[PDB]
């Protein structure tokens, strides 16, 4: 899928990228003349008619008047869409400092590893691992340490054409980390739900308890519906 | 289990050239990288060089940057290291160690040498004497 | 060429006592130091592949820690099979180098 | 109101939620035939007429041509609105890691307590406290410690039906914390403005100085006006 | 330009600002009567005609029907634009806590210094420095310390009418810091790309290597194109 | 000021059952929770059990999980504890302590026991002897 | 069942000297430890309701600190009325338990 | 290089008033601020006061808040300090020190005093004796 | 009025040895302390303009560190020209004050 099980800490070559820092002829004649390539449109508000069957000029005016208002809205909408994106660009740049890989994976619509070298972002590709081999461990306790226990679950996996089985630690977005150095002080009554593939593995007291499908846990409805109402298809009736 | 079988002990007269071999069995020889480490008698381990068979990319230590040639034969799944202009100080047990993490995914080089060397070989005792 | 130095040349402890081995570097290895254990006439065996990640098949008593300049290997309890030479290896960038082995011995 | 004075650290039951990870028949006849449920619309560009008073076909074409362009815009606008929300979903998920309660209170349009258990969010409800009882303390300095002083102001309040008066520390969004463990090293010439209800309590040198209404301090104009211009109502005049 | 070389830590007077916390007559007669200021519009769906040349009522209906659907869209679009901005307001407020100057510089479309005093933001103005004098130093290593080296590059500059040359440390958005206390532990094979004006200064091993123009490094395409398709200008043909 | 008045001292023969009462006065008895703590002579405090009158939810220590029954009477605003099969080791000063923070907001249970117990009862000395 | 252990069984200090009591736990109490003071033939009195928050009506000299496994109770100046037994109570989850009281006395 | 030349040594009878001058040469005088620091014999430095000519804003130490008047003459690029009601304890080497960072950008005051004083004057030894 | 206090009144060290001077404050100077060096019959010379920022033309051996209440001045190697009095000055807010200079001397 978009985010397969992968190791994103082996890539040796990253592509360097940078966030961008920097992101009609009407003459009165109340008649107004608008120049078109093959014609000139004369619009009269009092006339309620546009000049390139008396309705022809009215029908032209109807389309032309709606054309102007809609194209003016599309300009105001565009102007604000840009001022919005210029902000979301600053937000993404700030977010990359907090976490680069997740933000860059979003901007690429594909799992990519990202590291920040000075003011540029080095984007590299991850090493995909066999989905079938990936398997989480029931114990989340660090061996030989009761006080310390892995914050995230350990995963046993293998590379595409490699027989050897590696042991790593599951991260976010199905990203396995070869270094199992993610750990936390053991907490009483600690329950954690970790997503691995299409399953959420529930761990109680740093011990696996149950594996539920993603639908088991409700989804936050962040999406803001625009409720776009498409223009209906009206069949005008002939009258007299 | 990936096993690396090295060549046998060879006493070499000074100024001769020795080429120790290391056969990989039980894993992808080309993808992973083999490091050549030398331990002189009563001395600490000394990295000699490392090569990746798929990209034939060989990095050597400055001391042997001129007299050391590490090669790899995919057909025999064997990596061979050659030391030329042998001197008494070259007497040591040469070790072929395979990197723990994959070093190459297709045509893309990986930093698998950052996780150390897991599989080592028996070791070839090379004695330089006349 | 990054230069690594093991703080203790040799360490003698009683069985059950903790043993700490330090490996410092002139530059930053960024959690790419590996700890190895070598016994007389045997090939070195990797204990901690990462700065702190213990390799499989290694007794939990062996533990690693440290980042960049400072690094550390701790043996919770020294046991008769812990008597060996421990070498720290920089894996950040070639030329890779091994720090002088620390001789752990029964006291 | 939306965010009344409340304690959001007592809830024992949280609902678990997860951020979603994964978020026409025209035949040429230059005549083009579009199938409608009760009819077929034939659109001719050269003809400038659409076939379901010669104007009837032109009037149909006018509405139909605007219908196609406006609906194509509403599709392009929708496509981008979605790609935008998929990003704002990643931003909200990243923000929840930095601070879960504020982001989840926004996504619910109501004050809710939120804690992150592994990769799921446990959303619970806060314990409302009597608005009248809530009262801030003038002193913001930890007793018995000159060097250490409360970073945020202490508040004296009481529960809905409970006579007992509790002592807590004011947080953000009118959220009282029973544990007054928020504190900082005392700073020289330190002036802090803290919002409690509909008032901003100015504190100078960790001592209350003045209580001003919210309008006293200017409001940042983050809102990006779309300047939506609604279509004007034109009364077409009859001509001949 | 928008962000000239400047020192934003000298301002003694900041303006205090706060994020806002809180951000038709149709009668059936299937005829529906809509009241206009100078007239009443009667819309018949079955009639397909609107009453304020038989086309006049149809042409009126065409514009009126599109006027209703488009204005209902502009209302749904607006409603969602607002719910979106109410969220982006929370995001900006959270971002200001992480970094105030960058977020406030974005909200002002101009370089401004910002500090958070309690729940209000003190916005001040920066001290511009001569662009010509600004010059980066090749060495990025703290003197007398091999282990410690400046995380960001040092800059030599001078004030508008001040002959004296100051030594500071380049920050983000061409902001020079008089205090060169930004430093990090020296790292092996460390390569950093730092933007100063219209150039990206590459530093290898804490030593300046090359100065490339901004176009040298690719720009991340965060902008989400709306692909706004403006209404085309159709010249209706007269038929019979 | 919330005051909790406990019952008086009662010498009980071994194997008998004692019921110590604790009347709450000056605050909402049902909403808050009362904890029963037992301090044996020359011994440290030992939590016995806790109950919340509104939800009649009673949690007991493992030692008395079988012989201890903590009840609550909203009408008398009194909480009671019954220790059955009394043995000499049961001799102590039983204490009724009300939680500092509210434990219930309507039908919603709250974690008010995380802030400890502010109001304690005078205590009841139960001597188990024949 | 979380197990809490008070580091000092008994502490003796001069009037004016500071006194620190440590209360460790096998798991994480997450800032839910309470400190109490009990005087011979008297009911215990809550001093620090949370890990650090001081209860009202308690001399400011009594301060608390710590989180998770480690917790501490510090009296800035031992005064004649500080001579009592101090018990730390885990409040994270039932069964709630009290740590062995520390007997503070005047030296 | 900004150089600040102070006035010469002046023995003053007790109760007299001394006016020490400090000429700035080689830099803007009004934009920056000059601090007057006094060091009594065998004593540590003691800040007396500071003035910024562009705004004529003078801040004095409490000890001299009443008898100290620090002025600045832009025309002579000279800043002056006047101590009235001189007493034996006033005997010391008065120092004029210019702030390291600019204190004023146009009509906007800046916090240049946060970075200390870089250029110091030679100093003036005022001996108060009869 | 913020009050600053230098921890060491006088420090005697051998040539090559490090020397640390501490300057504490009742309130927070927020990285606005300056370190000066004064030699008999000479004007003071600014060494560290900010808390840790070294002034130009000053031997690198002079380093500064600290923020808020605690501040420190460390000379990596005491040299014959390091024999002087070092004064710390609060620059956070008027009235600006100088801490009692520490007399560094050859031991
Ligand atoms: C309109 O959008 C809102 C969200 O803004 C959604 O809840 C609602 O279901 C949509 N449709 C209707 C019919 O209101
Ligand atoms: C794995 O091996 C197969 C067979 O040789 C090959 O087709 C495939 O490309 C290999 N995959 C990778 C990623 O090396
Ligand atoms: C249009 O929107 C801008 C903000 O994008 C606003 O400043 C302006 O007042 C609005 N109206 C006009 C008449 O431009
Ligand atoms: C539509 O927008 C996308 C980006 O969302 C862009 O890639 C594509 O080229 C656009 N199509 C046009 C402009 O016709
Ligand atoms: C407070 O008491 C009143 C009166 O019984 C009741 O209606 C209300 O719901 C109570 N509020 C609570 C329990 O939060
Ligand atoms: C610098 O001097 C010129 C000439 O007097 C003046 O116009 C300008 O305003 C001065 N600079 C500033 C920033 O005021």
């Amino acid at each position: 899928t978009s985010f397969p099980f992968r190791v994103c800490e082996l890539s040796s070559h990253g592509d360097l990228f940078r966030f961008s820092s920097d992101i009609e002829n009407h003459t009165e004649g109340s008649t107004i003349a608008t120049e078109t390539g093959k014609s000139i449109h004369f619009v009269t508000d009092e006339g309620t008619s546009s000049f390139v069957n008396p309705a022809t000029v009215q029908i032209q005016f109807a389309y032309d008047s709606l054309r102007r208002q809609i194209n003016r809205m599309l300009g105001d909408l565009a102007r604000a869409w840009c001022l919005e994106q210029k902000r979301q660009n600053m937000v993404l740049r700030e977010l990359t400092k907090i976490n680069p890989t997740t933000v860059m994976s979003s901007i690429y619509g594909k799992a990519v590893a990202a590291k920040r070298l000075g003011d540029v972002i080095s984007v590299s590709q991850c090493v995909p691992v066999n989905q079938a081999t990936v398997t989480l461990r029931k114990s989340m306790r660090v061996p030989g340490s009761e006080t310390m226990c892995y914050s995230r679950p350990l995963v046993s996996f293998s590379f595409i054409n490699d027989t050897k089985t590696y042991e790593g630690q599951l991260g976010t977005d199905n990203e396995i980390f070869l270094t199992k150095k993610m750990t936390e002080v053991c907490q009483a009554t600690s329950q954690y739900y970790f997503q691995s593939g299409n399953e959420i593995h529930v761990y109680n007291d740093y011990h696996h308890f149950k594996t539920i499908e993603l639908d088991g846990i409700a989804t936050l409805q962040t999406f803001i519906s625009l409720n776009t109402s498409l223009i209906e298809n009206i069949d005008f009736a002939s009258l007299e | 289990q990936v096993q690396l079988v090295q060549s046998g002990a060879e006493v070499k007269k000074p100024g001769s050239s020795i080429k120790v071999s290391c056969k990989t069995s039980g894993g992808p020889f080309s993808t992973y990288g083999i490091n050549w480490v030398r331990q002189a008698p009563g001395q600490g381990l000394e990295w000699m060089g490392w090569i990746i068979p798929v990209f034939d990319t060989s990095s050597f230590a400055q001391r042997f940057q001129d007299r050391l040639s590490i090669t790899a034969d995919a057909s025999t799944s064997t990596a061979y290291m050659e030391l030329r202009s042998l001197r008494s100080e070259d007497t040591a047990v040469y070790y072929c160690a395979r990197d723990r993490v994959l070093g190459a995914h297709g045509a893309n080089p990986l930093n698998g040498h950052h996780y150390g060397m897991d599989v080592w070989g028996q070791g070839t005792t090379v004695t330089v004497s006349s | 060429d990054i230069q690594i130095t093991q703080s203790p040349s040799s360490v003698s402890a009683s069985v059950g006592d903790r043993v700490t081995i330090t490996c410092r570097a002139n530059l930053g290895i960024s959690d790419w130091l590996a700890w190895y254990q070598q016994k007389p006439g045997r090939a070195p065996k990797l204990l901690i592949y990462a700065a702190s990640s213990l390799e499989s098949g290694v007794p939990s008593r062996f533990s690693g820690s440290g980042s960049g300049i400072y690094f550390t290997l701790t043996i919770s309890s020294l046991q008769p099979e812990d008597v060996a030479t421990y070498f720290c290896q920089q894996a950040n960038s070639f030329p890779l180098s091994f720090g002088g082995g620390t001789r752990v011995d029964i006291a």
